């Protein structure tokens, strides 16, 4: 099926790999842990 | 053709907001709910704590 | 809103991103072979 | 440009959103839509707790976060009734599928030595069948690099193509003679139908991948 | 082990929480001796 | 304790508390978010000992 | 109708939906049943009368649905909350017990209530 | 090109087959479901979900085979 | 010609057999009906809704199939 | 020719359809004796629960029977 | 050549049966937690992950018979 | 152009065979389940004995897909 | 030569169909295998053995397929 091949594979893979590198450190160092501060928060006042 | 397509996404989304939006808002609330009476909870805790 | 601390076990992901680089390069060359018959 | 770098891009401002404007500016009540991707962070962490638990669990749970988040929100936008499925260019998600499985292959080879293939030796067997189900334990080791591509790739190839086709027929089902366009409905209805099952089988399906590719680095973190 | 004894075990452990009355307490005391006898004769009596 | 006491009268954020004002508060918050990131465990224990969790699984 | 009687108590000696935990798993019983024998396993039970549901740990015994619609449950002793840590410190007695020897066999009933009443 | 245009739709037919396992298949979930509802009188809480997981599961695996018919039959 | 309409007529039949699956589906739902409300005779009020939802899912998958023999009868 | 030989062919693969319905009807009836055996008094109830599935399963049958018809015939 | 095309294009319908198969398996792996569940409620967090597991190697056959119906359709 | 065809066309009966192997493993998952719903502890024992299992018969179904590539490529 | 050479294959092909029997036949063993040794906790050591014995058994069969399988493909 023709829409399900390009010739542009090698495109395609380089901004692919760029989106999952980017959603790595992403996550991993902005949105992660901004809920761990949620919970560390809750579970602050909970000991308080 | 592709507009029949869209006419589905939109009885789709008419489905959604007719029955999922409002148990996602009783849900939402739900546990919005839970978590304030905790939080609420632990300030009346240490507020018992000062008087003891 | 936001706030950014550093999670270091990127360094535990190695095999990971070597993994990620044969592949390109393979893919590469896969590429280069599509767009001949 | 490239339309799969417009929608790469597309996928990450919708990921950033989640985090930037969803919430109260951190505010400790919970605001109704924070409460999603609390959800999110607890059956994720209750997942890959309870399937690469052990003293090590947590160190690939960004990995595993990461991979749940960019297929859930992909299983969204792929679906939009005019857009470009990223996904649908099954090469990507394949050629992600066999990164990680290569990426577990040799993170075992590493840490389990040549005898990582003592892994594929799952049971006390008589000794001249030993090597053999070594043969057809390994034929099926990567026999899962290709199911856990080929699982999500045709989850979504199969929605898109079933809902075009019908939609095609239906097209033409109501551009013929009046009486005929008149209980025409029901099969626009079918493709609804469709559509709600295939919302469902995608959120399900980005759950089945997440579990199964911790379950392989279940098996590569921690040899059997 | 008989099936009315092996509830009896469990009953045993059940009244361990230590809120539990005398009564409950005394329910779990006993002090019996089999005397085992045969044909007249008499093998030796042992607590149950 | 009594001017303590009117202090959680008269002044308690708590229908609209920011974590931000809590790391204010204390820098424990922070402390304790970064020592679990470098612990690499990112299920911090009693948070669902004294508030729910949900999951799928 | 719904008769639970204990050798020291009488519980509920109609109601409405009652849960049993069997070996056959779980039963539950509302109006005519199969009028089945099955014998309970310790147990967490619940009795419900109307809406109003009451929590009862169950020694295991014996239920048998009659064929008249009577629900006889009988069992040794029991409400839950009751029963509720300082079994918590027996279980630990009780493992040091399954290694010495028939007090294996009760050590492991023990196992079973601790991990039981833990369950809830 | 006849005998091309009639073998698609011979093979439209034979992919039909496929749907035949997913009709058993929705049932046998379904029957577990009444089954297991009968057991408890209460674990229809916890087991509804349970069933529309499976339902969803079952019927996935029967679109797989309707997505092929329509490919030999429409393409 | 001969080959095309030949070829409506046969991929018609291969269709028709994928129907069977569905019939025994429909079976077993309600097979699992009768033995659930034999074991609980008031479990009927809760059940019967749930049968009725496995009876037309099951139904569904049959439906699927008819229609491409139809589109084939037909086309 | 062909095409009324295909008519004769058609009808006769749409026959095996008819295999399943047959199986299908005597799965509810062995579930209404199973069901009269195990209850000693469900009965009145389940006589037309059973009523309702064997027609069911019949219709799916029928469905199988109309389509081997029509080839033949038309 | 029109032979060969022909062949491709049957070849595909014939593949498409293996799919029933797996669907039959998916729905039993789901009846298997359904039942499991209702005769123990306390199991269902340990079941739970084992059943997943279940499901995706059930399916995986599926997945295999589906790559040679791709393989033929597309190539 | 006949052995072409050929190969195509046996090819795809080859893939029925897959068929059974998915049902096979479903059985033996299936009976996981149903175990460790029965024991609460057997699984520590049983769980080696069910990845066997579930090797074996999965096995089977590798050998009709060897079976499909040697017709369809070779 | 043609019809000879293209026999072979289709020979093989639907020599593939049998294999499938013993496919099913090692779940049915090993499930038996698992029930058991859930029923008692303890029969395992006399019927582990067993099992296998089973197993290989209904391999068998299988096994007969498939060599005719490889007689039709290479022979």
């Amino acid at each position: 099926m023709p829409q399900l091949v390009p010739f542009y594979f090698m495109n395609q893979l380089t901004y692919g790999f760029l989106l999952m590198i980017t959603l790595l450190i992403l996550f991993s160092q902005f949105f992660l842990p901004m809920i761990l501060r949620l919970y560390v928060s809750r579970l602050f006042i909970s000991k308080l | 053709d592709e507009s029949i397509l869209l006419l589905t996404f939109l009885g789709f989304t008419g489905l959604v907001a007719k029955y999922l939006a409002p148990a996602y808002k009783d849900f939402a609330d739900a546990r919005m709910k839970k978590v304030s009476d905790v939080l609420n909870a632990s300030r009346n805790k240490h507020v018992e704590a000062v008087k003891d | 809103m936001l706030k950014r601390f550093p999670t270091p076990i990127l360094k535990v992901y190695w095999p990971f991103f070597v993994a990620g680089a044969a592949v390109y390069y393979g893919m590469s060359k896969a590429a280069d072979l599509s767009s001949n018959t | 440009l490239t339309t799969f770098s417009l929608y790469t891009i597309i996928v990450l401002l919708v990921i950033t959103s989640l985090y930037t404007l969803t919430n109260n500016n951190n505010k400790i009540i919970g605001s109704r839509w924070l409460i999603s991707q609390e959800a999110i962070y607890d059956t994720i962490m209750n997942m890959t707790k309870g399937q690469i638990g052990g003293k090590n669990w947590g160190l690939y749970f960004p990995m595993i976060f990461t991979l749940f988040m960019f297929i859930f929100i992909a299983n969204l936008i792929s679906m939009i009734p005019y857009s470009f499925a990223l996904s649908a260019h099954l090469v990507f998600i394949i050629s992600l599928s066999i990164v990680i499985w290569l990426g577990n292959t040799i993170l075992g080879l590493y840490k389990h030595g040549w005898v990582f293939f003592s892994l594929f030796v799952p049971a006390g067997t008589p000794l001249p069948l030993v090597p053999l189900l070594v043969i057809i334990e390994t034929l099926s080791y990567f026999a899962r690099a290709i199911s856990l591509g080929l699982r999500l790739g045709s989850n979504i190839l199969a929605g898109h193509l079933l809902m075009v086709i019908l939609a095609g027929l239906t097209f033409n089902f109501m551009l013929i003679n009046l009486f005929t366009l008149v209980f025409g409905f029901v099969p626009l209805a079918m493709i609804l139908a469709i559509m709600m099952l295939e919302f469902a089988i995608g959120i399900i399906q980005g759950y089945v991948w997440a579990i199964l590719t911790a379950s392989y680095l279940k098996d590569a973190v921690y040899l059997h | 082990i008989s099936y009315a004894a092996y509830l009896n075990v469990a009953a045993q452990a059940i009244r361990s929480t230590e809120l539990q009355t005398a009564s409950v307490l005394n329910r779990s005391q006993t002090d019996a001796f089999y005397t085992q006898y045969k044909n007249a004769s008499e093998p030796t009596p042992i607590t149950k | 304790l009594q001017s303590t006491l009117d202090n959680i009268q008269s002044a308690r954020p708590f229908d609209e508390l920011t974590v931000d004002d809590l790391t204010k508060i204390k820098p424990e918050i922070d402390a304790k978010v970064e020592e679990m990131v470098k612990k690499g465990k990112w299920d911090v224990p009693g948070y669902k000992d004294r508030f729910g969790n949900l999951n799928v699984m | 109708k719904l008769q639970f009687a204990l050798p020291h108590e009488t519980l509920y000696s109609e109601v409405t939906q009652v849960n049993l935990p069997a070996k056959s798993g779980r039963i539950g019983v509302l109006a005519n049943h199969v009028p089945t024998v099955e014998q309970l396993l310790p147990g967490v039970v619940e009795v419900m009368e109307g809406s109003n549901s009451k929590k009862f740990f169950i020694s295991g015994g014996f239920a048998t649905v009659q064929p008249d619609s009577q629900l006889c449950v009988t069992a040794i002793e029991a409400p839950l909350e009751s029963f509720s840590e300082n079994i918590k410190n027996l279980l630990a007695e009780a493992k040091k017990n399954v290694s010495s020897s028939r007090e294996a066999a009760e050590a492991a009933i023990q196992v079973e209530v601790l991990e039981n009443l833990q369950s809830v | 090109m006849q005998l091309v245009l009639a073998a698609k739709y011979i093979g439209a037919g034979i992919s039909t087959i496929g749907l035949l396992g997913a009709g058993i298949g929705i049932a046998i979930v379904f029957a577990a479901l009444i089954n297991g509802v009968s057991r408890n009188p209460s674990i229809k809480d916890t087991v509804f979900p349970m069933a529309i997981l499976g339902f969803a599961l079952s019927e996935a695996t029967g679109l797989f085979c309707l997505m092929v018919s329509f490919l030999l039959l429409f393409g």
